[PDB]
């Protein structure tokens, strides 16, 4: 994975020169935003279970997915979907702390669509769940931090679609 | 070594339950059969030589190769050793019958028996068979004497066999 | 053994030990004897030599005896809670070496995993061999290392090699 | 970067960052001003550091391919010195030696042995560069720079 | 591991003979007792948690063992003691079902004293807990089945002492 | 014995016997009297089973060590037949092929290859012994005895 | 793997017949050339590092491939390229000694193009470096042995194409 | 062949052939004329070797599937003898038992057990074939052939 | 392990000096005996299973060891004894080829006594079996090579006591 | 020794040595006389080889710890040269590089790094010693000597 600093270092190293003033400005911006990122990470860590509960309740419950023959039927598949949502939330928090989306690409979205298609996991339902998770996180942490986490939630949703 | 009463009394302090109902019941049950144990020991002691002789003769009937050349009972030296060891087994089984406890067998009969028998090449199968033959002869003599509830007489012999025989299953 | 001329050469007592163990259940030792138990150290196969300072105490272990082992409590948190009650000093609990499998453009200059590739390879060598090998000794396995870094083989296959 | 190290340390336990990791993260982001200042110092003084270190290294080690009379070899050596100063600046910015290790430390011995350049000479040049760079910074400010120079030297040796 | 039938078969097999009438009578006794053995196994399985709870309550709780500095202090050690009592109960049930104590010799008592002395586990408290468990099981399943289970409980306790 | 298999199956999962294990145990305990009767039948008829099976086996497979004019080889073969009948009786008593497997099946190929006894001949002898033993019992009594004989035959191939 | 003698043996064996006189003549030719093949193998073993450094110096150095952003930028990629060239030289020597290219097709070229495409390694630069290595080896070991090794170098280049 | 064996030995340590492997290679290529001559001897005399060996084998083991009045079985056995002589010639040419091992030794027991051909009979037949083959060779030329015949027999037993 | 050449090399090396003329003479003796050693190894390889069969027939069959209740009773214990004899024969051949008993001490004898004592294997019977194996080998091979192999068979027998 | 290598290779597969391995063993023991002669040649000429190689090595590499004016360091370098000549003689005797690798090659870099001796200088000295040794020997006998000198040089580089 990479964070903001490592991404700037990579962009500068490919062309073989020190960080130009624009890269240093972006680095200073990330350093300033670090405190807000830490507070958001603490809040999401404290309310992860509630976030996933509300996401499932407002996105997947009482649909054909949880009915017999659906993909969330049986306790094993329900637990697997809840675990996937846990993964999405935790790695979105990781990406928000890092300032870069590369952790999502490397650990989450790397061949996730193919795995879901082979297993039979509805991609559209998962995207709707990710959007609902973004809404829940926004309602919990606020508008600014909400949209900061929503950037990575939208990255996950776009990588799934 | 310990007898049944000593082991039970020491366990009374060891387990922390003291002299509770189960211990009293087991003690009463054991003491009910004490006279029969003494009688069985008296019968065994009064007929020891006959029991050992009968058992060894039956053993050589069921294992005719033992007394043939190359067998383990070959020559009078090894025959005498057979008789001596079967007398050992009978004596300690009578001790265990009197005591009501198998600790005498553990301490003075079975400790290091397997090592000795491996060193000397003494076959364990015929040893177990001879012990069982002696047990059967003792049971026959006890039935002849008129004894009725003599299940405990089986306990030492069988136990000794289970301790000396190799694991097949 | 006492009547032999080598009796004054054995220093460990031979009588009191056997007499004590006569009254006890099977010892805590290998079924093939105390000489089959290596020292539980970081590296090196240190065994009691039969002929040097002899103190063998054989016991009649049958084919069905199962040894009692003290769990160290190590492992990832997901692979726990079934045997989490063990605790052994000198155990690196959650510090297990794990390498997720790899899945047309060249990689970034700085891509960071939990352990760098040389660090992970050194950890694998230190676990399999107990310690780091000397300088040239890794030459025969270089190709294998390459196949581990390119995702051709898993960590299990690397360990087997 | 140490931010990545914290995130992956939390990831190995499959848990959110603990308060200890958050404290480390906050302490790190509070030193961004100093790290950017040190990186600017290294970028501005790269050429003078390279020249002075080259002079001292050629004085100490006169029999080296850098000053064997081949101008191309001299230019390549000075470019390598500048590149390693750049990597050390990257490491100072990231807070850890991971960028330097990934770019110019893993396989450095193999690369330079293929290039047929003695590794002891490169160690001496790194020492000269370190002593030139330390003099341009204050104490409690060039500790990480000296640590990264020692990291390069240790990888070479 | 050997049960009653396997023990009789072994004793007959070392002599190379079919089962004699005495061993056949013992086998018939075991077959007759099998129904009671199955009932006792069912009863102990149904109440295993309650049996261990009562054993701990009447033998270990509110003593210096659960106090700080005791061996049942901290949650891990308390859970490990409960786990050990579960082990003893389950293996006593196994031995009762088999009608033979060899399972306890090969899987419980082998090296148990050395392991407990190495860990600092109090042997006397363990023996008293096993006695309490035997009393609880006897009160639960009756006098006859209680005595039959107590045979193997006493085998465990005697091995520990 | 089947009881040991049930207990070991439960122990493999670190749990008390499940209802399936309990049902197997109860069925076996119920059938124990019939098993004892079958074992007694096998014990009291062992010699005639051996004789008739040997006659049929030498008629069907005359080229065997037991039919080579050697009295000792014939005696050893008939003793082996008696031993295998005894092991099958043990297995009938125990409700499982465990006694037969542990005493006369594991390593049977190695033992008989060391003795240079053809394995196909032993399979044929086992088949003849099975044919002669099954005639002495009812069909339901023969149901398990045939299975144990088949187990020996399968292990020899 | 398969060498010249095994190739002839398999060609004869697929028809279930002994080696016909043409196969025996080819076998005699291989036996006669074996001395020169061993001499070439000894020379290449002695000058392996020199061959690889000359190959890199005359093929890949001072081009865009070693400038920042190139595939031979950073020390780890340079070391990987050098290791790959060492593999090419060693397995070409193996193939020359064996008199067959089967070892090259089994250990080197099997999926090499796919791996290089996945990593972004330039195939054209690798082919050029293989040609340079062939020229260097020809200079070192002379004309006849030079083209004998060049057969397998060209086989490697064709496999990469 | 031995060339592939020594190349694989060198490759197992990821290094060029050591002087021991080079000496093995040189000693192998210096005996090419002798190996070709031995292979030609085996090919020319294959039929007479098969006939004489089969005669001796049927004298020593009269009761075997190859002489039971079945023409096809006799033809198949003699074909097998010729095939094994061919494989031994391959092994002599290659300088290693590898060709024989791949073509007629790996899974030979399974193949001949599927065919219900006793393995010890094949061992005796191979012994007779070895006796016939070594009697038309030089004293020094018989070492490799005897070793390969022993290899076949050992793989069968 | 260690053979004759390595033994002489180490004897010279602990003193830090070249091989003295006596060591050179011993090395020449080993070099001259190598042909006989190779012939003996070939002979033992050809008839290994026959040698073990004759050994078992000569020393173990029709004794109380193979009778019911004996240690070679049941098929698994018979096969285990045969496996041990196979190990003894193979390692005696190894030691004869090497000209040293070092491999026997390292691989076979270091712990065999305690293992046999734990298993209950009669050591006197296995010593008699090894001596019978020595007789079988000396009858198969000859007098001189039989004596050479009997050196290592005697070393095994001495190490078993 | 190559005998130990063959035996260990056979033992890893739990099988008797294959015919190819027996051929390797026979060919090795066949050439023992030449190996003893070469080892005697190396032993007799060790001192003059060390002297001439030291002269060439100090002429070519004057900035080395040996000729830094320390008599003990010079003596230790000479002793190391003699020791490596002795180990090469051992390897010639054993037919394999196992003696040299097990006495003076495994851990050579660690030992000389702890001693703070530049490894390139040791490589140059080994090359000079190899040239001196190859001077006083026929090429056919010098094949293994040069191979083992190259083995040492590769282990140091
Ligand atoms: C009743 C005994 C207890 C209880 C239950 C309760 N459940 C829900 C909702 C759901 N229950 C399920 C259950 C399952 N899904 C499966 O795949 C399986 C395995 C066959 C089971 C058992 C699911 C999926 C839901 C979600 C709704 C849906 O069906 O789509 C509720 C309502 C939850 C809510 O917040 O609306 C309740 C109340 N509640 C109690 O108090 C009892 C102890
Ligand atoms: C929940 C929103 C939806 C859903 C999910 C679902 N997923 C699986 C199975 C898998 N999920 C993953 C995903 C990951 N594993 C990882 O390690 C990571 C990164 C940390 C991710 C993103 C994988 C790999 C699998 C396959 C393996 C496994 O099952 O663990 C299931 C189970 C499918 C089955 O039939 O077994 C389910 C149900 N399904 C829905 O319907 C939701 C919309
Ligand atoms: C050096 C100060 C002295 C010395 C040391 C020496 N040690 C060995 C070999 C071994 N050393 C160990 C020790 C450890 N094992 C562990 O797990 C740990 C903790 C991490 C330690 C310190 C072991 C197990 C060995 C065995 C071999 C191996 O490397 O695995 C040797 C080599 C001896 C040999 O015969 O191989 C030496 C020389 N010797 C001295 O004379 C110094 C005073
Ligand atoms: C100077 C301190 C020392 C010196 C160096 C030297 N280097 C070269 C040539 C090259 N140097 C590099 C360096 C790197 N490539 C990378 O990817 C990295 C990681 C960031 C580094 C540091 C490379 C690739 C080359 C090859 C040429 C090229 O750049 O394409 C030379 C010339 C070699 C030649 O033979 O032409 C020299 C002399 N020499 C010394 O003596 C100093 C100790
Ligand atoms: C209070 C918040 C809740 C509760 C508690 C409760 N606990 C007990 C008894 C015990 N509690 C412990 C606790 C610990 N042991 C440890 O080692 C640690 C970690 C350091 C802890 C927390 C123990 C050992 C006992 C056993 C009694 C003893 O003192 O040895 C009780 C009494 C139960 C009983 O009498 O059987 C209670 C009630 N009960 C509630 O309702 C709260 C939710
Ligand atoms: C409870 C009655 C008493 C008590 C127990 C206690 N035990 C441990 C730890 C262990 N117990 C065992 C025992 C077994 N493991 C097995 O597999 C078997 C056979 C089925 C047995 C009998 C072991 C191996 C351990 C070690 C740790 C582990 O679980 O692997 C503890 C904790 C010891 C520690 O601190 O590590 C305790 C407290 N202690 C008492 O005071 C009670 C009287
Ligand atoms: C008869 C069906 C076949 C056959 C028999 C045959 N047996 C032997 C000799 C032995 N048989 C055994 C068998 C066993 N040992 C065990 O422990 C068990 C498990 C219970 C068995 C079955 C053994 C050990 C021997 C060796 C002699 C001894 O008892 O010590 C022979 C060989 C006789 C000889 O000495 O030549 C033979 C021939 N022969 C046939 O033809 C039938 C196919
Ligand atoms: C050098 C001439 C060119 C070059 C090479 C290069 N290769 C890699 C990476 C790999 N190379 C291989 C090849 C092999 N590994 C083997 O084990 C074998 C058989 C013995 C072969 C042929 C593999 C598998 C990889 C991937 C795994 C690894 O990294 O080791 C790299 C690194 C690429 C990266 O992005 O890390 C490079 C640079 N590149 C050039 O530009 C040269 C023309
Ligand atoms: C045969 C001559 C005598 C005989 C042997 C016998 N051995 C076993 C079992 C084992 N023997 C060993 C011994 C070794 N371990 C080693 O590392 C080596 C060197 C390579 C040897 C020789 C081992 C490990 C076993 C395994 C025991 C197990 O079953 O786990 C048996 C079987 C014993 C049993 O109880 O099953 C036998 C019979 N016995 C005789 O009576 C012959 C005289």
């Amino acid at each position: 994975m990479q964070d903001a600093i490592t991404a700037l270092i990579n962009s500068s190293d490919v062309q073989g020169r020190y960080l130009d003033p624009s890269s240093l400005d972006k680095l200073q911006n990330y350093f300033q935003s670090g405190d807000m990122r830490a507070k958001t990470a603490i809040a999401v860590s404290a309310n992860a279970k509630n976030i996933v509960t509300k996401t499932v309740a407002k996105s997947l419950l009482y649909t054909d997915i949880t009915a017999p023959g659906g993909n969330m039927y049986t306790c094993r598949r329900y637990a697997a979907c809840v675990r996937d949502l846990d993964y999405f939330l935790r790695y979105a928090t990781y990406a928000m702390l890092a300032g870069d989306t590369s952790i999502l690409d490397e650990r989450i979205l790397n061949g996730l669509r193919e795995t879901y298609n082979s297993l039979g996991v509805p991609i559209g339902a998962t995207i709707r769940s990710v959007q609902a998770m973004k809404e829940v996180v926004t309602s919990l942490v606020g508008a600014d931090a909400g949209r900061e986490m929503g950037v990575y939630f939208d990255h996950i949703a776009a990588g799934l679609s | 070594m310990q007898d049944k009463l000593t082991s039970v009394a020491k366990n009374c302090d060891l387990t922390g339950s003291s002299l509770n109902r189960e211990v009293v019941e087991t003690l009463k049950e054991f003491l009910a059969d004490g006279e029969k144990r003494v009688q069985v020991a008296g019968v065994i002691g009064s007929n020891a030589a006959e029991i050992v002789k009968t058992a060894v003769s039956l053993l050589f009937q069921e294992y005719p190769e033992l007394v043939s050349p190359g067998g383990n009972a070959y020559t009078t030296r090894r025959y005498n050793m057979y008789v001596r060891d079967m007398n050992y087994f009978l004596r300690y089984c009578s001790y265990a019958i009197v005591a009501g406890d198998a600790s005498v067998l553990d301490e003075r009969l079975l400790a290091g028996l397997r090592d000795t028998f491996n060193s000397l090449g003494i076959p364990l199968g015929p040893t177990a068979r001879s012990i069982q033959l002696m047990k059967n002869i003792v049971k026959e003599k006890l039935v002849t004497a008129g004894m009725t509830n003599i299940t405990f007489v089986d306990e030492p012999f069988d136990y000794v066999v289970r301790e000396i025989s190799e694991t097949e299953i | 053994d006492l009547f032999k001329y080598s009796a004054p050469v054995r220093k460990v007592p031979q009588f009191i030990t056997l007499f004590g163990s006569y009254q006890k259940p099977l010892p805590e030792q290998h079924p093939y004897g105390c000489g089959n138990d290596p020292l539980e150290i970081q590296f090196g196969a240190i065994f009691p030599q039969e002929t040097r300072n002899p103190h063998p105490q054989p016991a009649f272990f049958n084919k069905d005896t199962r040894r009692i082992l003290i769990g160290s409590g190590a492992g990832s948190p997901d692979k726990l809670n079934g045997n989490a009650l063990g605790k052994v000093p000198g155990s690196l609990g959650t510090r297990v070496l794990k390498l997720e499998p790899l899945h047309g453009h060249q990689s970034p200059s700085v891509n960071l995993l939990h352990h760098s590739s040389p660090a992970f390879i050194e950890g694998a060598y230190r676990q399999v061999f107990g310690r780091s090998l000397y300088e040239g000794q890794r030459q025969p396995l270089s190709s294998t290392e390459s196949k581990l870094l390119g995702g051709e083989i898993s960590v299990r296959e690397f360990v087997r090699q | 970067s140490i931010v990545t190290e914290l995130i992956l340390n939390a990831d190995s336990e499959s848990r959110y960052p603990a308060p200890k990791e958050i404290q480390v993260y906050q302490n790190f982001v509070k030193t961004g001003e100093q790290r950017i200042r040190i990186a600017k110092i290294l970028a501005e003084n790269e050429q003078r550091i390279v020249q002075n270190g080259s002079a001292r290294f050629w004085e100490r080690v006169p029999n080296t391919p850098s000053n064997s009379g081949n101008e191309r070899k001299t230019a390549s050596c000075q470019r390598d010195q500048g590149w390693y100063i750049r990597l050390i600046a990257y490491s100072v910015l990231a807070g850890s030696e991971k960028p330097l290790e990934e770019i110019g430390t893993i396989g450095i011995k193999e690369m330079y042995n293929n290039l047929e350049i003695p590794l002891r000479n490169i160690v001496e040049c790194m020492r000269c560069l370190k002593e030139e760079a330390l003099s341009l910074m204050s104490e409690e400010d060039a500790l990480e720079v000296s640590a990264y120079f020692d990291y390069v030297m240790r990888s070479l040796s």
